[PDB]
RNA sequence: GGAAGUCGGCAAAAUGCCACUGUCCCUAUCUACUAUCUAGCGAAACCACAGCCUGGGGAACGGGCCAGGCAAAAUCAGCGGGGCUUGUGGCAGUCAAGCGGCGACAUUGCUUUCCUAUCAUACCGAAGCAGAAUUCGGUAAGCGUUGGACCCACUAAUAGGGACUACUGAUGAAGUGUCGUCGCAAUGGUAAUUCAACUUAGUACGAGAGGAACCGUUGAUUCAGAUCAUUGGUAUUUGCGGCUGCCUGACAAGGC
RNA sequence: AUGUGGAACGGGGUAUUGUAAGCAGCUGCUGAGAUUAAGCCUUUGUUCCCAAGAUUUG
């Protein structure tokens, strides 16, 4: 796991996306942001430097997986174009004109299973699974609906609020079909998706994150390999 | 307290919310009204009642809520604007209703989900609202 | 606040005019001088 | 770069002009001048204002559809890679259909007049 | 409150804004112009890309209002020379061409009908048939001399007003030595010299006119002001149908609005569009000149990409750049 | 509360500065067209629901949508009951009427 | 316990000449025998209240910053005693406040006859007789006020010993290896010399192990320093780390050591003792292992081995007491960090900022990354608008043929 | 936005704790009249003589005197202006520089504009000042010193004080032959202010907690000067449309 | 003080409003009609006016 932070903020799952194809960070604030995803993901997959409707909020702004990338109806047909210029062909790009325009804060997604805010439109559910090529579940973590922003997940692990119930995590964990912990990070901060990025090999959290979660997350997504 | 953890910095834009003013609460905290009685980083301006806007730090009190929220003032950021503000796209912008959010001193939000709208402009300064918003055009 | 009058920042607004902040304006009217 | 079209009298509207209104369903409402956002703030039906596009269309004063040219154009939400050959054709496919679709139009009044 | 950095506030005793300083001249750069002058147009607003590192719009569309002003190329019609004196600067002579159109005889007199169109006659006479009074002259200027002002009028007859009597005023010569400067005077008798080969189009000039006459409310406006600091977007060139075709709109345009400048007219000639706001109303000439200072400030050297402008119907809420587009929106009308 | 003047009167926004409809995350509310025919409140569902839903798969929805009473005018101004005059909530109100006396 | 933000004493001349200096600036001056009496009596008592304000709001702030030592944690306040003499203390900082109201009375007393003033000249004196008062109060308090900026100097230096976090308090003979162990440790440098007492006083020095935070509290050997070292042991949640000379090259009898340890051993209940026999490479030991707390840890001093294990078994002890296929890419597998060292590490974005002019002016190339058949029209402006209509709608790689096929129909619709 | 203005629901608005309101933030626009100018008619109070300013003239220092600053016709419209004093108490004894018994310090006994004397911003010197934060002191009046009932917040800070002519705009005859265009510049005035955001950094420094700066750059506060592309407001474009009432025996037609 | 002269109308463009009477069977003639410079742009459109009077000027 890498401590690192968006000019002075933890919060990097805000100013950040990450998946197993590609790499979307914010533009024109630091590109010492840019280069910290570039030292470890560089080589291996594209990091765009990006904005979604003229913010640095992209992180919380859009929805991917290694297959298929979403955003909102907000973004600008120039930034569209930008993002499928610079992403490779192998992933697909798509406007989702739906309910909830944050589409980060509402859908947490992986290659297989995805996690959505349950107040969302039917189309769009059809999409992501035309898209994402994953089933869809419209259920909640710790009884809130902001999945994506509360429930930061990956291809090998997934981490949810200390307060969810061990009940809870058990039926999430089987219905996602992989280990889950409830955990903190940003000592204290329980916006796991806010502060956490994870791919199935990397990991990146706030320079605020104490030891004891770092060595949970690496336990959980088994980064040591 | 001011502009503390707001990420960037914020764009000058029309006041909208002047001192002792009504907004709802946008959040699922617990509180329905929110009194601005103090606005944050306001100069020496004679004769100027402090006002607020998008994106800014107010002093709040829960006028209409739970006790155990009330009779505590503390900042609360406003969230929407009904005054005609224009971004500097140059698009002017306006919502139905004044809307805040309550939030302690350091910037994480006291809430669990915000309703509605979300203003572009919060969005982009504050992360924290950004993590707990759930739509922002 | 430095103000705009402070000799210092005379100073380093000098600097700033003998780098190629300025040659951008030396070879930049040179630009019509041909014409 | 987008001129979107107004909820009201469906005229393009160009940056800078009219106003951006956002309801609490989360919906956005363009108005390319004042008079057509505040006759939306009486709540007018757009069917049944005389000077409105969609009055016209719900009357039959254009025609019901243009395929024209065997395409004419639809909001893209899956973009496609730049490159200068395509956007060569779309350029000048775009402008073959403007006269294309005057050229029809005009017949299209004759008919109506007689 | 009220600065007192403006009073006595009284009206102008001029109409066409006074340059009241020239930047400092330095022989090591070669000849050039420093100054201009023309007419405001009106104004409009544009969409450009926004290139400002660590500006939170940094590779953003903004939109931004923008004066356009039209300046027919100015016609050089004489070199004056100013001597360094312990009392200051003292003009110490004139020498002017031969052919003065009509436009600037008119700014000679106050009846220009009822006169007997008697102007520079004999110095036009002597011109042609003794050119060694011309000669001495300007031996005299490039021997004392040291600062070398050229006459230049507007072709206001391009212009779409119904004043005649063209503008005159006195354009320094920064660049070379004094003998340099007399000749480049000389080489332009007679000849135009256009905006494009004084400003290039991304440069930062200052813009002198004198406000609109709001009345009385003592003496409200009608007062000379020097704007600092206001950046050139696009030198559009009034041969070119492109003139307000940009990189990213194509549309065969021209940069008069839909209808025509309100209260002005219609622009079909060289012009040059301003940032913000310009002093003075409409049709009132204005001055530019180059920036007294070197001020590499990043907004001074950053580069414009103009994305859109925007010449819709200023008379009212206009909706339609360009008639053509209307006629395809609009169903085919009676007409 | 009051909606019946909101409903009656689409005009003058009263400034509404209360709260957000009691924690509701979302404030698409969405009204059943079988069960606003099936209200005996038609003034509190017109004040409160944002739009009058009528899904195909339900079978009494279909039913009222493919009903000659419901005509064009009358599903575009039901989609976007906030924007909506006094006419034409006045037609909404009658064509319930008239499609409960069919009902019943 | 942070003693670190008390403000600094003046020296009883400053202390009045910054009071006197002030009450000159801050209030009126100039007064005339022809102004009304009520003005005259206004003006002077302006002076000997704002006097009692001045006076009264330092006096203050030396009461409130210093630390009320029956309020605070006994583990300082037994350090202060031994250091400070608490009642000594406490007497300095109570005279202050017999001060602080004397001060009080005589400004409430002559306000109060400053009254009846009746010419500019008995106003003046009482207002002379006042500020001679306050200034004669503070003149005897010289002795306090140089005892509590001593007191003052000596406590923003000591450091902030930490009660609640798990602790491993070091304890033992001067120069027994101590100093080693907690160099090694702890990041801190303390001095070590062979001459005896170098360890002044406490040490503190902050450790991580077993993704925890631990306080080590290095103490001066065995006084007014061994008494500091009783004290700190006195009371401190943490587990007793005696190392014990058993090569004798500490200059004391291993005899001797086992004494002390006994001796201490009262102080040590209730407590996890490790037997840590220092320059092991380099009796009384049977009955000091009897005791069975202590764990038999041998520490190679000369040959500086067996710290690290001395520490992890300290640490052991002390929280003793207390389908999903991840295809990820082959590249992964085989990626060097980037550590800046190397110039393997590929160049990064930060670089090619500091060589093109840094934050604030290096433009970032937005286009220089688009995967594209060609990296020449990298710069290139697409079309967004013509004649109100967009590009962007028309992007079809395949347009040419949907205008070919058109190309026929149009040829029909003429003919 | 809805009592923050004001001692305050004064006056309108809402009808004939909630709610309304330009009282206020912060004013803007529109209409009539006065107003100004023109033709005519046409007073009175008041009047030693007059009308630039600084200092001084024993007082009362003034409009006349003295010493200066200065000073160019005729007017038009607004505004009414007209050697004190300070930062250090009183009683008693002891010295004792010394003078002629006092005896100096010390010792012991008890009880709008202006001023700088600078709150903030700039710099500076000292302090156990590690960093940050702060304390004291010096130069410094360029520039700010707030919003609500001693309080309670904001803020960089909410420092302490003194007090007919002129003023503001508008014409204007005239030397230099006349008129005009383009200029020169004596002198007078003067303007910018503060904050924090990115880096530089989690680096220097620190056991740790914590954690700066110069430089580069980006917005904001306040103040000033302009402007009307955009959005908003204003309606005598009485521009268009709708409604109410009235008329021609009727429809239309306009009407007010 | 006779000319890309000036004016009075008129046409076109741009605009504001929202589809005029009448006819025919709410619909179509009808984005019609009206207003458009009084501080909008332009005019090969039609007509007229001006190639003057007084005063002051070395």
């Amino acid at each position: 796991a890498l401590r690192a932070q968006f000019e002075n903020s933890n919060e990097i799952g805000v100013f950040s996306n990450l998946t197993n194809s590609y790499a979307l960070v914010a533009l024109g604030g630091s590109e010492n942001f840019y280069s910290v995803f570039e030292a470890e993901l560089g080589d291996v997959v594209p990091v765009v430097h990006t904005t979604i409707g003229g913010t640095r909020i992209i992180g919380r702004l859009t929805c991917g997986n290694r297959k298929g990338l979403l955003v909102p109806s907000s973004t600008t047909d120039n930034e569209l174009q930008h993002l499928r210029n610079s992403l490779p062909d192998p992933v697909k790009i798509q406007r989702v004109d739906e309910r909830l325009s944050a589409l980060g804060n509402i859908v947490a997604c992986n290659d297989y299973v995805a996690l959505v805010h349950p107040d969302i439109e039917r189309e769009t559910e059809e999409i992501i699974a035309d898209v994402l090529d994953v089933e869809v579940f419209r259920q909640t973590v710790a009884g809130n609906v902001l999945t994506g922003s509360y429930c930061a997940l990956s291809n090998q692990g997934a981490l949810v609020h200390p307060r969810t119930s061990i009940q809870e995590q058990d039926e999430l964990s089987s219905l996602l079909q992989v280990p889950l912990v409830a955990g903190t990070i940003n000592r204290g901060s329980d916006v796991i998706g806010a502060g956490l990025v994870v791919n199935d090999w990397c990991a990146f959290a706030g320079l605020d994150t104490t030891a004891t979660e770092l060595a949970v997350c690496e336990s959980i997504f088994k980064l040591q390999d | 307290r001011g502009r503390g953890a707001a990420s960037g910095t914020k764009y000058r834009m029309t006041l909208g919310l002047p001192v002792q003013a009504i907004m709802n609460c946008a959040d699922n905290s617990g509180a329905k009204n929110l009194y601005i009685v103090s606005v944050f980083g306001t100069g020496a301006r004679l004769n100027r009642l402090p006002a607020a806007s998008c994106g800014d730090m107010v002093l709040a009190t829960v006028k209409k809520g739970k006790p155990d929220l009330r009779k505590k003032i503390m900042p609360a950021i406003v969230v929407r604007q009904r005054k005609a503000w224009r971004r500097k796209d140059g698009v002017y912008l306006y919502f139905e209703d004044n809307a805040g959010v309550i939030v302690n001193p350091k910037g994480e939000m006291k809430g669990s989900a915000i309703t509605g709208p979300v203003a572009k402009e919060c969005a982009d300064l504050w992360p924290r609202i950004a993590s707990n918003a759930g739509t922002v055009v | 606040t430095s103000g705009p009058r402070d000799n210092n920042r005379n100073k380093w607004a000098k600097k700033h005019l003998k780098k190629g902040k300025r040659a951008k304006n030396s070879n930049f009217s040179k630009f019509l001088k041909k014409k | 770069m987008r001129v979107h079209t107004c909820y009201f009298c469906s005229g393009p509207v160009y940056p800078g002009h009219g106003i951006m209104f956002v309801r609490n369903d989360s919906k956005v409402f363009r108005f390319c001048r004042s008079k057509c956002h505040k006759n939306f703030k009486m709540k007018r039906n757009p069917r049944k204002v005389a000077w409105t596009k969609a009055y016209r269309k719900a009357h039959g004063k254009e025609m019901v559809y243009d395929t024209a040219l065997a395409v004419t154009a639809a909001r893209r939400n899956v973009p496609v890679r730049y490159d200068r050959n395509v956007i060569a054709t779309t350029l000048n496919a775009m402008k073959r259909v403007s006269q294309v679709h005057a050229k029809r139009e005009r017949l299209f009044y004759k008919k109506r007049l007689a | 409150h009220g600065s007192l950095g403006f009073l006595p506030r009284k009206r102008a005793s001029r109409q066409r804004g006074k340059v009241k300083a020239f930047p400092k001249d330095d022989a090591s750069k070669p000849v050039h112009l420093t100054a201009f002058l023309g007419y405001k147009a009106g104004m409009t607003h544009i969409v450009r890309d926004l290139d400002r590192p660590g500006s939170k719009m940094h590779k953003r569309e903004i939109l931004e209002a923008v004066t356009v002003i039209e300046t027919p190329p100015m016609v050089v019609v004489g070199v004056v020379g100013y001597v360094e004196t312990p009392r200051g600067l003292r003009s110490l002579t004139t020498v002017w061409a031969e052919h003065l159109s009509e436009e600037v005889k008119r700014r000679f007199y106050k009846n220009w009908f009822k006169s007997k169109k008697k102007a520079f006659t004999k110095y036009a006479k002597k011109y042609a048939e003794s050119t060694q009074s011309i000669n001495r002259e300007l031996e005299r200027i490039k021997k004392y001399c040291s600062v070398v002002r050229v006459l230049a009028h507007t072709q206001i007859r391009k212009t779409p007003l119904a004043q005649k009597k063209a503008h005159l005023m006195e354009i320094q010569v920064n660049g070379g030595s004094v003998a340099d400067k007399v000749e480049w005077a000389r080489e332009h008798f007679e000849k135009t010299v256009d905006i494009k080969s004084t400003f290039e189009q991304n440069e930062m000039i200052d813009v002198i006119g004198v406000t609109r006459g709001k009345g009385n409310e003592g003496n409200a406006g009608y007062m000379h002001r020097t704007q600092l600091n206001s950046k050139i977007y696009r030198i559009g060139a009034g041969d070119d149908a492109k003139n307000a075709s940009t990189d990213f709109d194509a549309t065969e345009k021209r940069i008069t609005p839909m209808g025509g400048f309100v209260r002005y007219g219609v622009v079909e000639n060289d012009f040059v569009m301003l940032n913000g706001a310009t002093p003075g109303p409409v049709k009132r000439v204005l001055t530019l000149r180059k920036s007294l200072l070197t001020h590499t400030s990043r907004k001074a050297l950053e580069p414009v990409s103009l994305k859109w402008i925007d010449t819709a119907s200023k008379f009212g809420h206009g909706r339609f750049q360009t008639p053509a587009e209307a006629k395809q929106f609009l169903g085919t009308l009676k007409k | 509360t009051n909606v019946d003047a909101k409903v009656f009167h689409p005009e003058k926004r009263k400034r509404s500065r209360e709260g957000y409809a009691d924690d509701d995350y979302t404030l698409h509310k969405t009204v059943l067209a079988s069960e606003f025919v099936t209200a005996n409140d038609p003034i509190q569902i017109l004040g409160t629901s944002a739009e009058i839903v009528f899904p195909k798969d339900d079978e009494e929805c279909q039913r009222l949508y493919n009903l000659d009473v419901t005509t064009e005018e009358i599903l575009l101004c039901c989609s976007d009951l906030q924007v909506l005059g006094k006419k034409e909530f006045r037609d909404i109100l009658r064509w319930r009427l008239k499609i409960r006396d069919e009902m019943g | 316990a942070v003693f670190k933000n008390i403000t600094p004493i003046p020296d009883v001349n400053t202390f009045l000449d910054v009071v006197l200096s002030r009450t000159q600036r801050k209030t009126p001056t100039v007064i005339r025998s022809g102004f009304k009496i009520s003005r005259i009596r206004g003006f002077y008592g302006r002076k000997v209240k704002f006097t009692q304000d001045t006076i009264t709001e330092k006096l203050d702030s030396i009461l409130q910053e210093f630390p009320k030592l029956n309020d605070i944690h006994p583990f300082h306040a037994d350090l202060l005693n031994i250091l400070y003499d608490r009642d000594h203390l406490k007497i300095a900082l109570s005279q202050l406040s017999t001060a602080k109201h004397l001060v009080e009375n005589v400004a409430r007393d002559y306000i109060r006859l400053l009254k009846y003033g009746d010419s500019l000249y008995r106003c003046k004196q009482l207002k002379r007789a006042a500020l001679g008062r306050m200034a004669t109060i503070i003149k005897r308090q010289k002795s306090s006020l140089e005892f509590l900026e001593q007191v003052r100097q000596h406590l923003s230096r000591l450091p902030a010993i930490d009660p609640n976090t798990r602790t491993l308090l070091v304890c033992g003979y001067p120069n027994v290896g101590k100093s080693s162990f907690m160099n090694k440790v702890t990041r801190a440098q303390v001095d070590v010399q062979p001459y005896a007492f170098t360890t002044k006083s406490l040490f503190v020095g902050h450790f991580d192990y077993k993704y925890l935070r631990w306080q080590v509290i290095d103490t001066p050997g065995i006084n007014t320093i061994e008494m500091q070292s009783i004290t700190a042991m006195a009371h401190l949640r943490s587990a007793v780390l005696y190392f014990m000379d058993l090569s004798e090259m500490c200059g004391y009898s291993v005899a001797a050591q086992v004494k002390l340890y006994h001796s201490i051993k009262p102080l040590f209940a209730n407590k996890v003792t490790i037997l840590v026999l220092n320059k092991i490479d380099a009796e009384l030991l049977q009955t000091i292992i009897d005791d069975g707390n202590v764990k038999v840890v041998q520490t190679s001093c000369v040959q500086d081995i067996g710290v690290m294990d001395v520490r992890t078994t300290a640490c052991e002890a002390l929280l003793a007491a207390r389908a999903r296929p991840a295809c990820i890419p082959d590249s992964v597998k085989t990626r060097r960090a980037y550590d800046a060292n190397d110039p393997n590490r590929r160049i990064l974005a930060r670089d090619i900022e500091a060589a093109n002019g840094g934050a604030g002016v290096y433009n970032v190339e937005l286009r220089d990354k688009y995967i594209l058949q060609d990296p020449s029209w990298k710069y290139d402006r697409m079309p967004e608008l013509l004649d109100g209509k967009n590009v962007a709608d028309f992007v079809d790689p395949e347009i040419e043929a949907k205008l070919l096929a058109l190309d026929e129909e149009e040829e029909r619709l003429e003919r």
